[PDB]
RNA sequence: GGAGGUGGGCUUGGAAGCAGCCAUCCUUUGAAGAAAGCGUAAUAGCUCACUGGUCUAGCUCCAUGGCACCGAAAAUGUAUC
């Protein structure tokens, strides 16, 4: 969830995107998925809210769960060090302390992808996500 | 499906050559353990086969022949009797015996067929006695 | 299955646009050789929308196609006709609409390289499946070479004997003479199975 | 219960739009009525 | 109405549901257990029976002990007469084809098989047997 | 033993079946043979206005749907149920 | 009607469908899960998936989408054509 190791740091934020590569895109590594439809940015906190939520949702239907794992990818790390001043304070004098991690998400990115046995409790968790993320998602499929 | 009714009717109608007497009735009201009883006269001391199946059907397996006498007694609920061909009677006595014992039940009965043709109750033994069809004309 | 088209003149934005707005896909067919040539039509947007969802296969491209290229007016006019494959669908990310349907001619009986799935088939009944045994599919999908005419119309494997710590490698395909792997060295694994928690 | 989004819960609660605004009542239970 | 339970032969009726369980379908329980006492001495003692009573309104009921559990029968006839949690991986018998056959044709003339044949009622038979832990020989 | 329950509204799709009901098979002609109902006549509606039901000592309730029903069976079924 | 193995097996001072776990398997076979919800100190029961005729007719969900609706509270007086 974090470039823990060096990078160069102090990012420029640069402006969010109209769009992705224009393949349209296939599916890396699991039978379900889901992609995001709107561009924008997500926090390193909101995506692992998102994958908790998942975890825990085929743990609990463990029913569905206790055969093995249902194996989940989620394919969005975070890259920029969203950096801010103070609550108070006159603006300049330099830049902000690192306080948190974001992670450009364009127009047709698979934010997560696994194969849960059960299509129907796989789409049930599909829906379960858009409501602890930043965007707008669709499930996809391979 | 349509494959499945097609199956129904030809399993019914192979049963229709091999007996050589049927009783039709009524069979709404019933509980199933009622029905397991009258199994168990109907097979064990009869050796009848039962089922309970839709008119249209039946109609199919009827229309192969020689029940076609028994058009009109598909109106509302059926459950047929087909007795085995070295088998007289014997069935048709038990539902009755059966339908007036019964009266929580209601069954309305129907009309049973030999010799090819429909016949009624008070009619039974005269067309019964009488071989030939339409003897009596 | 004969899909319909209708002719277009036309190279990127600007008019393809009012084709699809109007509801149209630019679609092209051509022969395998080069430079590449054969005309540049327009299937109908409804048609093609329905057929790949039809199918079932997100690679309906798999299967061979036949299309009526109606030179005229009217519902249709009888014209020249296309035995072609479909090799690329440029599905939009957008929602899933369409944007280009490629087609290459083998009418000739003249070799592909095309794409066949890996369904699975035994996971029914299998020792390390009913220990439970689950995987990773490695390889969903391939490219096979090979003629136009005996083309299948799908693989599937028989994963009934996959043990408990084995794997189906791309050997073990069902395949025919003539299509020759041949593209990929059979070392690539296509499933396995190993026993994670109960 | 005045909602931003009223919730079906029971299998015989029932959407009823009138009076401008969707209510949602429900014939068993006198607890799943919602208003949005 | 009519109801069919497991009880056994020497003794009335389960006590302690002997109340609510039965006692308002306006069951009459006391000749009815002189009744089933005279079953039981017709019949031999000592086996789990299925018993299929009939209540009606007119404060009149009848009561049917046709035959025992065929399964409960294998387990007193073979000597383990338990019903395990892993029916598919413990196994408590291993039953022979002619006790098989003696246990079905004894319930065949009974009511609690409409089955006619032998192969049927074997089939049945192993069936209660593969639904707990019976290893039927061949 | 118990009572019928014949309702009847004169809007919907009217067939000679549900007046047969009321007229012959139901009314006193066989009340004599149930006379134990005192059956009369009702002229409001429950569902699908000729939906005729009966209800006996304990109740089997029998009771059959509209005009396009034959009434020879909405009698049998009633009496049965 | 939602059956009999069945009140399954286990727990349990009490569990049969429902404090609570295994089990989803037996068979009748018109139906039927080791009863869904509710509870009953267990009960029973419903009704539930799951029913025969009658219905007498175009019905139902899939999206391409279009314009609606709801969320949508400020200060002197409508006060955001």
């Amino acid at each position: 969830l974090y470039p823990k190791r060096t990078k160069y740091s102090k990012y420029r934020k640069g402006r969010c995107s109209r769009g992705c590569k224009p393949d349209g895109t296939k599916l890396g590594f699991g039978r379900y998925g889901i992609k995001s439809c709107k561009a924008g940015c997500l926090s390193y906190r909101a995506i692992e809210a998102a994958r908790r939520a998942i975890i825990g949702h085929f743990h609990r239907a463990m029913s569905g769960q206790f055969r093995r794992n249902g194996k989940i990818w989620v394919r969005v790390f975070a890259d920029l060090p969203i950096t801010g001043k103070p609550t108070e304070v006159r603006m300049g004098r330099g830049k902000g302390n690192p306080t948190g991690w974001i992670a450009r998400v364009s127009t047709g990115q698979i934010l997560f992808e696994m194969d849960g046995v059960s299509l129907a409790n796989a789409r049930q968790a599909a829906t379960l996500a858009a409501h602890k993320l930043c965007l707008s998602t669709k499930f996809v499929q391979w | 499906s349509l494959r499945r009714a097609l199956l129904v009717a030809g399993k019914t109608k192979i049963n229709l050559e091999n007996c050589h007497f049927i009783t039709g009735i009524n069979y709404n009201g019933l509980s199933v353990k009622q029905l397991q009883e009258l199994r168990g006269i109907l097979r064990e001391n009869t050796n009848t086969k039962l089922l309970v199946a839709k008119n249209t059907l039946v109609y199919k397996a009827l229309e192969g022949t020689k029940w076609e006498s028994l058009k009109p007694c598909m109106k509302g609920m059926n459950a047929w009797l087909f007795v085995q061909s070295e088998d007289i009677p014997a069935a048709l006595k038990t539902f009755i015996n059966f339908q007036k014992e019964k009266k929580l039940y209601d069954n309305n009965l129907g009309g049973a067929v030999f010799e090819e043709k429909l016949y009624a109750p008070q009619d039974y033994k005269v067309i019964e006695t009488m071989p030939s069809r339409a003897d009596v004309y | 299955q004969t899909i319909q088209a209708i002719p277009r003149e036309a190279t990127g934005r600007g008019v393809s646009a009012r084709d699809r707005t109007i509801g149209r896909i630019p679609a092209v067919v051509f022969p395998q050789s080069l430079v590449s040539r054969k005309q540049l039509l327009t299937a109908d947007k409804k048609q093609i929308k329905s057929i790949i969802d039809s199918v079932g296969l997100p690679f309906f491209c798999s299967t061979t196609f036949q299309l009526q290229i109606r030179a005229g007016q009217g519902s249709s006019t009888l014209v020249e006709s296309g035995r072609v494959l479909p090799l690329k669908v440029h599905r939009d990310e957008e929602t899933g609409k369409i944007l280009n349907l490629v087609f290459v001619w083998a009418d000739d009986g003249e070799k592909l390289k095309v794409d066949v799935p890996v369904v699975f088939k035994g996971l029914d009944h299998c020792p390390g499946l009913q220990k439970g045994g689950n995987l990773r599919t490695i390889r969903s999908t391939l490219k096979l070479l090979g003629p136009a005419e005996h083309i299948p119309s799908k693989i599937e494997v028989d994963v009934s004997n996959l043990d408990i710590e084995d794997k189906v490698l791309l050997q073990d395909v069902v395949f025919h003479p003539s299509l020759k792997l041949l593209s990929k060295n059979e070392t690539m694994p296509v499933c396995k199975i190993v026993a994670t928690s109960p | 219960k005045v909602r931003s989004s009223v919730k079906k819960m029971c299998e015989f609660c029932k959407t009823v739009k009138r009076r401008g605004r969707v209510y949602v009542i429900c014939s068993s239970n006198p607890k799943h009525k919602q208003r949005q | 109405a009519t109801i069919r339970l497991t009880v056994p032969a020497g003794g009335a009726r389960p006590a302690p549901p002997v109340g609510p369980a039965l006692g308002q379908y306006r069951l009459n329980l006391m000749a009815f257990c002189k009744d089933f006492n005279a079953r039981t001495q017709k019949y031999k003692p000592d086996t789990p029976m299925a018993v299929t009573i009939t209540a009606f309104k007119d404060n009149s009921f009848e009561f049917t002990v046709k035959s025992p559990t065929v399964s409960w029968y294998i387990k007193k006839a073979a000597g383990v007469d338990k019903g395990s949690t892993r029916p598919g991986h413990l196994s408590v018998t291993t039953l022979s084809v002619r006790h098989v056959y003696e246990i079905a044709k004894v319930k065949q003339t009974d009511p609690f098989c409409q089955y006619m044949p032998l192969e049927s009622i074997c089939k049945s038979i192993i069936g209660t047997a593969n639904s707990m832990g019976i290893k039927i020989v061949q | 033993l118990s009572k019928v329950r014949i309702e009847f509204n004169t809007l919907d799709p009217r067939l000679a079946s549900c007046v047969e009901f009321l007229a012959q098979c139901n009314a006193r002609k066989a009340k004599e043979s149930n006379p134990n109902c005192q059956v009369l006549v009702k002229r409001r509606t429950d569902e699908q206005p000729p939906q005729i039901t009966v209800t006996f000592v304990n109740g089997v309730e029998e009771a059959f749907d509209a005009a396009a029903t034959s009434a020879q069976s909405i009698r049998k079924m009633i009496l049965d149920k």
